């Protein structure tokens, strides 16, 4: 399996896929009281999906990468950043499943914390849904 | 004579009862220390029915004290011998 994100035709791969990740989903549910019978609920709509991911951007060519030719840590770490900074909506997709789609960024975090120069990170990912203005 | 007024005393209840506590009807309310009792005038009532509960919020007017016993002790006018 593949992981990318993309911006229009401009295209990120990612060097190193993670260990696991998933996807939550929820539903919106009211509640009412009604005398002497008890509790009943209806539906509500649907929420948005969220997706984590966590893995780390490697400073040499390893042997378990997925591809060669990637950029530097940082390169990638600038452009990630960029992308959060002005709010761009990006297309995430996971080959070999049912992941693909629209989405926009939330969190960005990322670290060193050993001898390797390697750059560890967290990015937080949230479902885009266009609202729909009707006309006549 | 009928245009003095004098000192206002009130109460604000909240409890349990009936639905015959409504505006215009006269209630008792015991003193806790004192262990009496006073009679109030309704003035304004409300009832609700939710979740499987009853209560009762009444705005309360003083009007005097009950007197312990009977204050004019009436007593029922008999003859000693009926015939």
């Amino acid at each position: 399996m593949e992981m990318w994100l993309r911006q229009a035709e401009d295209r990120f791969r990612f060097p190193v896929f993670p260990s696991s990740f998933s996807i939550n989903g929820k539903a919106a549910v009211n509640s009412s009281s009604i005398l002497k019978i008890g509790e009943i609920a209806t539906f509500g709509g649907v929420a948005l999906k969220s997706i984590s991911i966590s893995s780390f951007f490697p400073n040499k060519d390893y042997t378990f990468c997925d591809y060669t030719g990637f950029p530097s840590p940082y390169d990638c770490v600038n452009k990630i950043e960029k992308w959060m900074k002005e709010g761009f909506i990006l297309r995430f997709t996971i080959t070999e499943t049912n992941i693909n789609m629209e989405v926009i960024i939330e969190g960005f975090s990322y670290e060193e914390r050993d001898g390797t120069r390697d750059v560890y990170f967290t990015l937080d990912l949230k479902e885009y849904k266009r609202i729909k203005i009707p006309k006549v | 004579d009928s245009e003095f007024n004098g000192i206002e005393k009130s109460c604000s209840l909240k409890g349990y009862g009936d639905v015959s506590c409504i505006t215009g009807r006269g209630v008792k309310v015991k003193d806790s220390y004192t262990k009496l009792v006073g009679l109030f005038y309704i003035d304004t009532d409300k009832h609700t029915w939710q979740n499987g509960e009853y209560q009762i919020e009444l705005e309360l007017n003083f009007q005097n004290l009950m007197d312990e016993k009977s204050a004019g002790q009436d007593e029922p006018k008999e003859e000693s011998n009926l015939g």
